[PDB]
């Protein structure tokens, strides 16, 4: 209820409430690293001569 | 029919050197390239993409 610094009368009626959760994790196979399908950063993957 | 190729052959070979060496002034690379068992290669068309 109050703008005042630190503590003031009405901040006794103040309440706390938990943060929203965010699971920093990876996908069902975690694919997002290798450029498998991307036309730019694709792999040649050829021979020592050919 | 007594002239240029009809069977499949790529005009260019996008080759990468195996070992690398960098030092004060030199930029050495020992590339291991073997010319295809039938096909020929021109030296005036040979260059380096750096």
């Amino acid at each position: 209820p109050t703008i005042k610094e630190g503590n003031s009368r009405e901040l006794m009626g103040q309440q706390s409430m938990p943060n929203r959760p965010n699971y920093i994790a990876f996908r069902d196979n975690f694919i997002g690293l290798m450029y498998y399908n991307s036309t730019g950063n694709m792999g040649v993957l050829a021979g020592q001569a050919s | 029919h007594d002239v240029t190729t009809d069977r499949s052959q790529r005009l260019t070979l996008r080759f990468i050197p195996v070992d690398r060496e960098d030092t004060a002034y030199s930029y050495k690379a020992r590339f291991t390239l073997a010319v295809g068992d039938n096909r020929v290669l021109d030296m005036a068309s040979t260059y380096f993409d750096i």
